[PDB]
Formats: C-alpha cells, structure tokens, sequence
DNA sequence: GACATGCCCGGGCATGTTTGCCTGGAGACTAGGGAGTAATCCCCTTGGCGGTTAAAACGCGGGGGACAGCGCGTACGTGCGTTTAAGCGGTGCTAGAGCTGTCTACGACCAATTGAGCGGCCTGCAGACCG
DNA sequence: CGGTCTGCAGGCCGCTCAATTGGTCGTAGACAGCTCTAGCACCGCTTAAACGCACGTACGCGCTGTCCCCCGCGTTTTAACCGCCAAGGGGATTACTCCCTAGTCTCCAGGCAAACATGCCCGGGCATGTC
C-alpha cells in the first residue's frame, strides 16, 4: 500500500484552490444564514438572487484575506499551525 | 448647416465625449464644466482601459484562451504593481487568487 | 422597454487594438463597466474638491490633470497626463 | 441561529477557504473563531443594505443595495453592477 | 409729576411792544452766561447770574409784573413739570426767599415772589416791572438756574424753554416771549459747538 | 478679518449649558470647529448620495435621518434621531 | 409684517439654522434643500457637540483644571467607545495617549 | 540640505517608542524606523505640494497638509478643517 | 554604589512619555528634514510655520501608533525586545 | 448722614480659609460685569448681575451667613454712610425685598435680609451661606449695585470698597475680604483704562 | 444786607453846569492817589487823601450840599449796600465823626454829616457846598475810602462807582456825576497796568 | 482778645510713644493739602481735608481723646487767641457741630466736641481716640482750617503752629506734638516757594 | 521793583448716547417634483422528486508545539564631555491676500443629422421541382 | 445527380426617436494687473539640556533536548444539497394627473462698533497785596 504523511494533501489543496475561482462554501446554507440575520432588522424582506451572490463573494474575499495575515502571524511565531489568537492579532492591527 | 463630425472622432478617442460631458454636468460635481474637461477625462479612462485589457489578453493567452474572463483580469491586475495599488481595495467576482506558497511550508 | 447605457461597445473596440483576435465575456465586461465607473467617480470627486478649495465653479482639464496625479501611481500618471494633454491639444486644433 | 444556520458553514468549507490564504495547518479552535468573525461581517453589511432598501421604501434587497453597503466599509465590489 | 396742561409758548409783543434782549458776552470756554441769537438760546452755569433784558416801545402801567417759567422743549416731555432734581431739592441752598424745589430764581430783588400753581402744578417766579433809567432803553432782570440741564431726576439732559410773561397786577397776559436754556459747566465751549453744528 | 464663519459662539454656549463654570482653550475650540465641519461634511455627503441613488432632486429630513444611522453607531444614532425628529416636528408645528 | 423669530430659536436650538441652510445648499451637495432638512441636521450636530463637551468637562475636573484643553478632548473621545469609532482615525494636536501598559512588561 | 534624517536621533526614536509602550529596543530598529518615517513624511509632502502647485502658489500652508493627510484616512483636528 | 535595574527606568519613562503631550522630535532638525525631502521635487518652496508643525504631529502620531502595534507583534512572539521583523509584520498586515 | 464708626476692612481668611473669586469675563464693549485681579476691582453696569464666588478650605458650620457692606475708600469719607443718591432713592425700582435707599442688593435669594444698623447707620445685605453644589469648588452670590459711582449726592465719583464678611448666627466674624467697585456705563473700556494706567 | 432800591447814576449837569475834575498826580510807586481820564477811574489807598474837584458854570445858591455815595458797578450787585468789611468795621479807626461801617469819609471838614437811610439802608456822606477860592475855577473835597476794593465780606474785588450829587436843603437833586473807584495798595502800578492793557 | 497764658508747644511722646505723620502729597499748584518735613509745615486750602496721622508704640486706654489747638509762631503774638477773622466768623458756614468762631474743625466724626476755655480763652477741638486695625500702623484724623493765613483781623499773614495733644478721659496730658500751618489757595506753589527760600 | 497770592480760561480725560453697516427673516409668485392611482407582468418564493457528492464519524500515527535548560552577547544604566537647539533679537523682501476691470467662456435653446432599434425587404441556407 | 427558385433566419435599408452636434445669444467667473502688508527667510549671540561616547554587568534571546497530544489522512456511512420542474401572486415598473414646496426677488428690523457731546480737575497768565 501507499499513503502520504499528515501534512501533504493539504499542500496540494493550496495549489488547487488558489488556482480555481468558484465558491468554496455551499449555496443553500449561506442563503439561510443571510435571511436569519436579516430578519433581526426587519421581517418579511425579499432578496434578489444576485444580491446573495454578491454577499457570498464579499464574505469569501474577506475571510481569505484574513487567513493570509493570520498565516503570516503564525510564521512570525515560527509555528505552522494557525491559532485563534493569530486571527485576533491581525484583526486588531487592522483596527477591528 | 455644415457637415458635422463627432467629438470623439476629432480627439481620436474611442470613448464617447458626449456621455462624459453629461455625466460631469450631473453627479453634483460642479456648477460649470469646461470644454476640454470631458476630452481629457475620456482619454485617461481609455488609456487605463487599454492597459488592463492588454495585460488581460496576455494572461488569457497563457491559459490558451481566446476570450477574456474575470480570472484573467484578476491575474493581470496583480501582475502590475501599479494597477494592484490603484485597485488595492477591489474585489473581483470570480477572480480567484494568486498561487503563492510560503517557502517555510514546503517539505524538506 | 426603457432606455439604458453602458461602455461595452468601447471596451470591445479597445480590446481589438491591443489584441485583435481576443473576445471578452460578459462577466468580464461587467467587471470593466464597474472599473470605468469607479475611476470616473474618483476623478470627478477629487476634481470637484479642487475647484471647491480654490473656490472656482468650473471643472477644467487642469483640475482633472491634478486629480489624476493625486489618484494614479506615478508611472500610470505620466502616460495618462500625456494622453489627456494630446486629446485636449488636438481637440483644440480640430 | 434558527436551525443551526451558522453551523451551516461547515468544517471542510472553512478548511477550503483557509487554503487559498496559504494556510497549511489548522488548529481545531479556528472554526468557531472564524464563524464569529464571519457573522460580524455579514451583520454589518446586511444592516446597511437593509437601511438603503428601507430608504427607497422597496421591499426586496437588490444587488445595488449590497454594493453600496460594501463600498462605504472600504471595500469595492466589481461585476454585480455599480 | 405731570401737569394737566402745557403753557403757551407763542410770542406776543402786545400793546407795549414787549421783546427780550441779551448781553453780547463772548464764548470763552467757561463764561458764566452767554446768549446765541442764531439759536435763540442761553448758555449758563448753575446758580450764576443770567441777565435778561426787557424791551418795550412804551412803558407799562405801575403794578405790572414780570414772570418766568420753564417747560421742556421736546413735545414728548412738555407735560412734565420742570423742577429741581431730588438732590438739589434737598440741599440747604435756599436764599431765604425761594422755595427749595424751584428751578428759576431772581437774585438781587427784595420784592420777588414764588408761585407753585395749584391747578397746573407749574413753578414760576415773579417780580414787579421797573422802567429803564432816563437814558437807558431796557430793564435788566438777573435770573439764576438752580440745576444743570443734565440733572438726573430733574431735567435729565432734556432742553428747556424759559417763557417770560409781562403781566398786570392780577396776572393778566400783557406780553410773552421765550428762549431755549442750557445750564452747563462750560457755556462758551457748548455755545461754540451748537453754533458750529449749524454749518453741518 | 475676511475668514470663514466659525462655530465658536455656539460651542461655548453648549458647554455653558452642560458645565456652567468651565472655560475653553483656544486650541480646544479650534478642535471643536474641525469636528463640526467633519461631521457636517459626512452627513451632507451621504445624504447627497442617497438622493442621487434614488434619482430624486431634494434633500429632506429623511436623507439626513438615513445618513445619520449609516454614519453614527447605533446608540448615538437613536439619540440624534430623537433630537432631529423633535426639532423638525416642533418647527413645522410652530 | 409681523415681528420676526430667528429660526434656531423657533426650533429650540443653539446652532444657527440659517447658516446650515446655506451650507447644505452649496458645495453642490444637492440641487434642492427642503425646509426641515437644516433643522434636523442642526439638532444632530448640537447633540454630538454636547456629548463631547460633557465628557471633556469631566476629564478637566479629574485633573482639577477649570478649562477644557486638547488633552481633555482626547481622553473623552477614547474613553467613549462610540466616539472612538466615529472619530477613530482622527489625530488631535497635543492629544497624548492613554496610559496603556501591557501586563507582560510589568516588573516581577 | 543633506543627512538631516540622522537628526532624528536615537533618543528621539526611544521616546516615540516609549509613548507607544515599547520597553526594550534592538539596535537595528533605528535604521528601520528612519526608513519608515521618511516614506510616510515624503508621501504627505508630495500631496501637499501637488495641492500648492494647483493653487499656483510658491508656499505651502497648513490646509495643504491637512488635505494631503486627510485623503489617506488621516483626519487632523486643530490646524483648521 | 547604586544603579537602577535595567527596565525599571524604562517603565517610568513609558509613564512619563504617555502622560505628557509635547513634541518628542527636536524641531529644527525636523524642519530641515522636511525641506531636505521637498527639495527633491521642487527647489525654493516656502513653508508656513504652522504647516511644519502639522507635518510633525502627524509623523509622531504615525510612528507612535506603529510602535504600539510593533510592540504587540513582539509580545505575540513572546519576546520583549522589538525587532525590524515586528515593524515589517505590523505594516504588512495593514497593507502598507 | 455720618456714622459713629468705621467698619474694619482688614483681610482675614480665618479657620475656614475664606477667599473671594470672580468670573473670567473679558473687556469688550458689550460687557455687563468684569473683574480685574491686578487691581482687585469689579467694573459693572447699574442693576446688572454681578457674580461673586466664595471659596473655603473647609466648610463653615450651619447657620453661617454672608454679609456685604459698602464704604468709601478714601479715609476722610469713610464715616459717611454709602447710600443711593436722592434720585435713585426716589425712583420706583424696588424688588419688594430691598429698601429704596440700599446701594447693594442680592438677586434670586428669598432668605435675603437688609439691615439699617441702628447704632452705626450703615446699610448691609445678608444671606445664609451654602456649600458648593456637587461638581463645584465655590459658592456664587449674585449682587446688584443700584447707583453709578458718579451719582451726585450719592457716591459722587468717590471709589467704594465692598466688604464681604463670613459670620456666624450671632454675627461674629469668621472671615473677611474686600474689593474695589466701579459702577459705570462701559465696564470694559474703564477696566482696560485702569489696567493700562497701571504701567504709567 | 440788600437795599430795596438802586440809586440813579446818570450824569446830570443841571442848571449849574456841574462836572467833576481830578488832580494830575503821577504813577509812581509811592503815590497815594491818582486819577485816570481814559478810564474815568480813581486809584487810591485805604484811608489816604482823595481830592475831587467840583466844577460849575454858575454858583449854586447858599445852603447847597454835596453828597457822596458808593454802589457796585455790576447790575446784579447794585442792590447790595456798599459798606466796610467786617474786619475794618470792627477795627478802632474812627475819627469821632464817621460811623465805623461807612466806606466813604470826608477829612478836614467839621460840618460833615453821615447818613444811614432808614428807607434804603444806604450809607452816604454829605458836606456843604462852597464856591471856589481865589485862583481856582473849582472847589475841592477831600474824601477817604476806608476799605480796599479787595476786602472780603466787603467790596470783594467788585468795582464800585462813587456817585457825587449836588443837592439843595431838602435833598432834592441839583446835579450828579460819577466815577469808578479802585482802593488798593499801589495805585501807580495799577493805573499804569489798566492803561497799558487799553492798548492790548 | 488776648489770653492769660501761652500753651506749651514742647514735643512729648509720653508713655504711648505718640508721634505725628503726614501724607507724601506732591506740590501740584492747587493740591488740597501737602506737608513739608524740611519745614515741619502743612500747606492746605481753606475748609479742605487735612489728614493728620497719629502714631503710637502702644494703644492708649479707652476714653482717651485727641485735642487740636492753634497758636501764633512769633513770640510777640503768642498771647493772642488764634480765631477766625471777623468775616468768616459772621458767614453762615457752620456744619451743625462747630461754633462760628473756631479756626480748626474735625470733619466726618460725629463724636467731636468744641471747647472755648473759660480760663485761657483758647479755642480747641477734641475727638475720642481710636486704634488702627492690627496691620495698620496709625490712625488718621481729618482737620479743616476755616480761615486763610492771610485773613486780616484773623491770622493776618502771621504763621501759626497747630498743637496736637493726646489726653485721658479727664483731660490730663498723655502726649504732645506740633507743626506749622499755612492756609492758602495754592499749597503746592507756596510749599515749593518756601522750600526754595530755605536755600536763599 | 520783585515777589507772593487767587481766579478764569484752556487742555485733557472721564463718562453716555446716536449714527452707520451688515445680516437674517418675512412675504409674494412661478415651475417642477413629488405623490397617488391604475395597470402589466416578471421575478421570487414555495413545493416536489431524484441523484449523488459532500459532510460526518472513527482510527492510527507522526510532527509540531511546548517547556525547560545553558551560554554568550547585546542592551541598558551611568558618568563625563561636547554640540547644537532654543530663545530672543535684527533686517530684508517675496509672495499672499484683496480689489477692480474686462473678456472669453459656458450655459441655454432650437434645428439638424446620425445612430440605434424596429419594421420591412433582401440574401443565404435548406428544401422542392425540373432537366 | 445538378441547377434554379421559395421560405425562414439573419443581415441590410428606411423610418422613428433620441442623442449629439452646430450656431446664436446672454451674463458672469475667471484671468489679469495692481497694491499693501505679513510672514518667512536668513543671520547673530548666549545658555544650557541633550546628545555622544565609553565602560560594566545582567537579563534576554537563541539553540537544543525531550515529551505528548492534536491534527492529518484514510475508509465508511448518512444527510443534505443540487438540478430541473411547476404554480401563484406581490412587488416593481411605467404611464398619467394634480398640489405643494422651494427657489428667487424685494423689503424691514435688529445687532454691533465708532465718534461726538458734555462734565470735572490742574496749569498758566494776569491782577492785586506786601516788603
């Protein structure tokens, strides 16, 4: 038999997902999350499909950029694993 | 009256001077707009448009496509640090990202 | 149906100057329309303030030129200024 | 959260996102921290978009409502109009 | 307080040709009394001698008397009684002949009388008329004004007219004249100022 | 001097209604003037865009009210909205 | 021809309504300005103004000074969470900083 | 003029870092700090001069600096605004 | 003899410089630096006195904020001494 | 009239550290009250609000009172009772609490008491002391001065000192301060004049 | 005190051509009496000899008398009785003929009379007239003035007129003249000064 | 009239260290009162305020009084009682406290007493003594001199000494001081004149 | 004759009211924007069934993360010595700020021509008929 | 099977509607020149705080070792998403009509600052007394 070590396919995944363009999150779960949030401000609101798609792309872009900074922070600590505090540091530096 | 001619044709531009003139007169940008103003602006927009499309065409060719798609815009823009700076806060629909891996992560 | 406008024709014309054999998808064309509109808003907004601070009422090629230099990186600015300069110069002669 | 709507953002999905950001290795605590951050981002954008929709007195949120809401937070989105 | 009426200020020379005259004093800064024909106005200091001449074409009968009374020149103040202010009313400066509150006194004359009018509330001072000496042409009375025009609670900076009436033994009107009065610290300076303003 | 209309008078009166004994330094007053101009420009700018987005010519209390919510944090926003409501409500009623 | 009432007085405000009416109507913020608009905005500015001054007055009293100074404005703005958003990126002349010392730096 | 970048002395750099809570400083910080400061200062100057040139003046005023700062997300209070 | 233990002076300096509000850069040197930069774009440029002060306060504010973020980055690596890497990391996270 | 005695003007901070304070008003044309620390002197318009602050290092006992009395600054006039002039004494401007003749009034306080001292003939106004309100370092009393310094028959251009005394429920002295007062039409012009003459 | 009336001063030569003359004395420092025609004024010392010449065109009847009386020249003072001041009135300088309070005396004449008029309160001195001596066209009377013009409480620096009347046995008027009088110290200095100022 | 005796003028500080002081007034022409240490001499106008300071090393008992009296400085005249001249004695200027004939008055003080000494015929004015406030070194009395030094029949240009004596409640002598006095219209001009003549 | 002593006029300061300039509000008239109603129909929401990847779960093993220890250097602290910044002052001129005058420019309107879309007509491709 | 003609789909020509262009007219914003003044620029001298450099000692940073748990990858199982389809109505959009608001223009009152008018005190000259 043949198999890889913990921490191998993860690197091939980096190459693959950096290369593609499609969404990495699922469609229906996201729609519900949007509406479940939106109803807090006002009930019965309707949405254009394009509106949801816009939200998805903005969210993915935001998170992916955040992960880049998070990754740099872990490298600065000379780790390889990312930690919640790595995220917190990057956000705080960015004024959030 | 005389045999007329288009303002864009006089300037040698492809972009429509008349539309720009209307736009500048609205948006509440100013009370008044000068004659050369839309002419100068149209040339600038046309120039920057050409730069993006040229780099995007090269990017499309490297992927063996004969048609520009949003992904090729994304790569082309990032490969020119000047445009990367100008658009440093723009999100591109279906743009993807750059294939960058940090050296410390590669195996040894 | 009611009437609408976009830059799609001009974007398509420009592409054939840089790559005569290359088409453009409508998704990409959408990006380009957003790009044109964004740059337009920036230049018009900044030129407005230049006139405002100098208490002028009229936007001229100078306010646009100055706004361009404040907005664009230096290399792009130099070329943009050259093209705008020629366009106005030729338009004046035409 | 209703029927676990936030959990609808699954563990593998979170993995895939971090991969684009070059993340090689992930601690298990990351998933909940990510979900909190994501919700804040959505809450702020949705709230502003709804505010635009209410001002127009429409009842359907359109793409332009989203595009404006994003813009003023310092982030401009191309392709969805605007 | 306020009077029920305003005395007539209309000039009336009457059967005897009654007119007033005044001395040709200069405009030295603080001259004690000086008169302006251009303004028909007397400028004088408080309690100082103010010579007023009486001119007639023929001599009035014996028992004729001369009265002086003050009114405010501005129409909106004409109904107020011209009197001394509460300060100069309380001061102990009575000459043994004049009441404390009267604005106008006559000096020198032992036969002077002072009237507070029961009906109008107006103050006035009266003396017998005397004819000129054989080679003179007019009779001089010496008035004193016992408050400044500026006296608060009194004249309060408001200009006044002095009205002079020639009267019979029973107070019947034989003639009437008037002049504006200013009682001030520097009558010469003030007269020159008001005469210079006549060219502005 | 030929200079712009400051807000110093009203700033001073507002302080007196809050801390009647206290005074203001020249630099503190200058800061408050910059502050008023900043907030003014933001609200007026956003209200402008609201009208533009909605193709309508006139700024009303609503455009301001919406802009106030977009600009201010929610706590400040509601208090500001209450005051703006009352001022207009009274002014039209009186 | 009745005797006038100043517009700020009519609203109960301290800020001068007529000024705002001119200002909104220039700088090309809009083509038209409605009569209630300046009134609404004047009240908003007045409210926010009061909050800053109130906090700064407390900050002055803490230092036992009779006069508000730039430092007192800084303290007010940073201690109040909402102002620290609205004015988050503002730089204030002679503002100084909060006495923030990280626990890891303390002696032990 | 020349070399006035060194006029930003090592103690000056200490004091700035101290206000920022910095307790202990490595020697290379001095050189790195000067580079960063220069870029920030230069970019502001360049914008302010560009405004001055548009007004066709030969003198920079505080308002040019204010505008130059402002657009970079740097609203400045106290010098006019 | 007596000498203060290293760091005990630093903590008192931190308090003093946080507490005060005056400029930390000597004014004449800063003014020369401004001109030394500006000359590279245009000779003979005059400056208002106020303008120079406006520049200086912006610069000190910028550097001070930078150092605080730098400090957090070093703390995140569980050092106490700051290094050029910490500065670079903070700036990079803010996209500078 | 005259007085049998002269009040003491000596400064005395006492057990409670008593001192006066005044508002930091400027010297513009439209000023109604302003104070000069260089002269220790108040400049104010007639009948306008004149705030005087009371400062202490520790709080006096309950029933403590604060009294104000005016005296002439020049030693030969010190035995004359400072009072309103005959005009302002007769005018109808009393507030229902203050007698017509008193120069100094306190506005806004119902516990005010006005004294015409049977043994010294001196006028004075008294109020209870109160400690500062929460958030204040001092207690403010609002005085009014009811004649100009130039009023003839009254102060007659003579400068006055206002003496402020902190005193117990029996009237025994706890603390004393004083300040010079000028009551005039243009407090800012006059204050700047006297502060400029301080260099001459 | 004041008089009820004023004596007439009008020049009246009458049936006898009455007129006055005076000696041609110089203006030296040691001079006691000197007269100025330019001023119609006599300058003299206190209590010294003052020669006045009576001139006539024809001789008056026997029993004619000559009277001298003083009045103040300024018209407001004319009703005050000219008398000696309270000092000279008390001093012990009477000659046995003149009452202590009379300003004007005649020396060298035993037939002099001094009148204090019960109806006017005026003082006057009278002597018989005598026709001129051999070698003179005029009759000389020697008066003395018993107070200086400057005497406070007396003439008080006010100028006086001496009125000379020629009269019959009943006191009816035969003629009248007058001259201004200054009683001083240094008549020569004063006469020259007033005569020099006549060119200024 | 003449007194039977001459008051002692000898300086005597006594048990209480009694001394006199005077203000540092300048020599402006018409300064109301000014004092010369070089001459030990006061120069002052008639009826005007003359501040005299009383200095002591310790406080005299309650009931102590301060008396002022005047004598002629020249030994030939020391027996004459210094009094007002006959003019100022008759004039109606009494303040309701002082007799008509007294040269020296005290103004402002209600507890003043005036003595005409039955044995010596000397006039004097007396007031109770009062101590200064604890940080002031002297008590000021304000005298008035009611005749000029040049008043004829009165001082008659003869210089006077004012003698000030501190006394107990029975009139026994506790201390004594003196100063020369000139009463004149221009105290500043005259003081400079006499201080210049000190070099001649 | 020289000096000593008092009053009036002139000069300056002290003390209050009137006149001039700028700003804001109130009233009246004209055109567009905003508001309301009726109608059309496209898009969003909701529901169904089937197919299939993605997600969830559990196990085993290895690398990374973490904690502790030791060595040497880099930094901090303090002393003595040196330099320049800050302070205050002096001198010279360029440019900023404001005003006045005149022109060319831009806004506005009407008329004409071309472009884009729609309707009608023509050409090519696919189908039917003739040689 | 090859050649010619008809209908449908795509392209071209004409008309309609809209946008752009051209030309004419009107009113002002911008450009230009000028003037006055303020601030900036440049230089000097003095006083002292800050900066520079050197020396000594210690706390920190860096590298290494050792231990354990957490994360990765694999295989199996279950759940939910995705795809295509169908139906119903609400909301958005378009067109048409009516009323109110804001903008523009003209006129009146109030608010804020400067100048003048008038009273009070001291000095100079002249007038008058003394030696």
């Amino acid at each position: 038999p043949h198999r890889y070590r913990p921490g191998t396919v993860a690197l091939r995944e980096i190459r693959r997902y950096q290369k593609s363009t499609e969404l990495l999150i699922r469609k229906l779960p996201f729609q519900r999350l949007v509406r479940e949030i939106a109803q807090d401000f006002k009930t019965d609101l309707r949405f254009q499909s394009s509106a949801v798609m816009a939200l998805q792309e903005a969210c993915e872009a935001y998170l992916v950029g955040l992960f880049e900074d998070t990754n740099l922070c872990a490298i600065h600590a000379k780790r390889v694993t990312i930690m919640p505090k790595d995220i917190q540091l990057a956000r705080r530096i960015r004024g959030e | 009256r005389a045999k007329a001619k288009t303002r864009s044709s006089r300037a040698g531009l492809q972009f429509p001077v008349g539309r720009v003139h209307r736009l500048l007169r609205k948006g509440n940008y100013s009370e008044r707009v000068g004659a050369g103003a839309p002419v100068y602006l149209a040339a600038v927009l046309e120039y920057l448009t050409a730069e993006i499309l040229e780099l995007a065409g090269n990017a499309a060719r490297d992927n063996k496509k004969t048609r520009i798609i949003p992904r090729h815009l994304q790569l082309a823009i990032r490969n020119d640090e000047e445009l990367n700076k100008l658009l440093g806060r723009v999100t591109i629909a279906q743009g993807g990202v750059l294939p960058n891996i940090q050296a410390v992560l590669l195996p040894k | 149906r009611s009437r609408k406008e976009s830059y799609s024709i001009y974007v398509y014309k420009v592409l054939k100057q840089v790559h005569p054999d290359t088409g453009i998808s409508s998704k990409a064309m959408g990006i380009m329309n957003s790009f044109v509109n964004d740059i337009f808003e920036r230049i018009a907004g900044e030129a407005s303030r230049l006139a405002h601070y100098n208490k002028r009422s009229t936007i001229t090629s100078r306010e646009i030129q100055t706004a361009v230099r404040l907005l664009l990186p230096g290399e792009l600015a130099k070329h943009a200024v050259s093209e705008g300069t020629k366009a106005v110069t030729k338009y004046t002669s035409a | 959260v209703l029927r676990d709507n936030i959990q609808g953002i699954t563990k593998p999905a979170i993995r895939r996102l971090a991969r684009r950001g070059g993340v090689k290795r992930i601690s298990g605590l990351i998933y909940e921290e990510t979900r909190g951050v994501l919700k804040v981002f959505l809450e702020n954008v949705i709230r502003d978009a709804v505010t635009y929709t209410e001002h127009a007195k429409r009842k359907t949120v359109t793409a332009m409502d989203v595009v404006y809401a994003l813009k003023r937070q310092g982030r401009t989105l191309y392709g969805f109009g605007g | 307080p306020l009077s029920s009426s305003v005395p007539s200020q209309k000039t009336y020379q009457g059967s005897y040709g009654f007119r007033l005259g005044f001395l040709h004093s200069g405009t030295a800064k603080s001259v004690t009394c000086t008169y302006s024909p251009a303004l028909n106005k007397m400028f004088c200091q408080l309690a100082k001698t103010c010579p007023v001449q009486l001119w007639v074409d023929s001599t009035p009968p014996p028992g004729t008397r001369v009265r002086a009374m003050a009114i405010y020149k501005q129409s909106q103040h004409m109904t107020e009684v011209v009197r001394r202010c509460p300060h100069h009313e309380r001061c102990s400066d009575s000459d043994g002949l004049a009441p404390p509150q009267h604005l106008i006194r006559v000096e020198g004359n032992l036969r002077v009388e002072y009237l507070d009018d029961r009906n109008t509330f107006r103050h006035s001072v009266v003396v017998p008329y005397e004819p000129p000496e054989v080679g003179s042409d007019c009779t001089t009375i010496h008035y004193n004004y016992m408050c400044n025009s500026s006296c608060m609670g009194g004249m309060n900076r408001r200009p006044i007219l002095t009205i002079i009436t020639l009267e019979d033994s029973s107070g019947n009107l034989l003639g009437r004249n008037s002049f504006e009065v200013r009682v001030c610290a520097c009558p010469g300076r003030d007269r020159r100022t008001e005469e210079e303003n006549l060219r502005k």
